[PDB]
């Protein structure tokens, strides 16, 4: 009642899992992924101009 | 009827008995058929058999024993079947018997 | 200010401004744990024959 996976994490892939247990029917599913912006723990330095 | 062809749909964990059985009773007149099955290894679901004439009369059957063999007394005969009673997901629940 | 950060980006990421987007990259997979419902599978005799 709790499966697990790991799909290709580029956007532009249909993940899908056809997992069913005994007596539950064959649980097909189709997940997709969209954008995942990186943005690390950044600290600004100098505010340079003329 | 004859040809006691049992179609055990699911071999459950399991809980309250429930599980798949289906006597493909090669019968000419469906009706009230003898249901309660001649084997204590798995507890039967129902008691009478709604006999589909030449039909898979469905039935419940619950056994918790993972090496199950269900030998029913489908009124005009016995009926042989064996399916692995595959163990369930949860841990604690209302009831079960097999 | 020469070649762009996202524009000269390797790893195929969409780079972009202040909410500093580096997204849809060609990097990493998606792990997942799916606590499936009871209602997601059909019945045991609930299926068509």
């Amino acid at each position: 009642y709790e499966h697990t996976a790991t799909i290709p994490n580029v956007v532009g892939f249909p993940y899908k899992a056809h997992i069913e247990r005994n007596g539950f029917s064959p649980m097909t599913l189709q997940l997709e992924v969209v954008e995942t912006s990186w943005e690390p723990t950044l600290n600004l330095e100098y505010i340079t101009c003329e | 009827v004859t040809d006691l062809s049992c179609q055990v749909v699911v071999c459950t964990h399991s809980s309250d008995f429930g599980g798949v059985a289906t006597l493909s009773y090669k019968t000419d007149k469906p009706g009230k058929c003898a249901v309660h099955s001649h084997s204590n290894v798995a507890t039967l679901q129902e008691a009478t058999v709604d006999v589909k004439e030449d039909g898979k009369v469905t039935v419940h059957f619950s056994t918790a024993s993972a090496s199950p063999a269900f030998k029913v007394s489908v009124c005009d005969a016995k009926t042989t079947c064996t399916a692995a009673c595959e163990p369930p997901k949860d841990h604690i629940v209302p009831y079960g018997a097999s | 200010k020469g070649s762009s950060l996202n524009t000269k980006a390797p790893f195929g990421c969409k780079i972009k401004t202040n909410p500093v987007r580096a997204m849809d990259c060609a990097v990493g997979s998606i792990p997942v744990s799916m606590d499936i419902p009871d209602s997601a599978f059909t019945r045991v005799v609930d299926a068509p024959a």
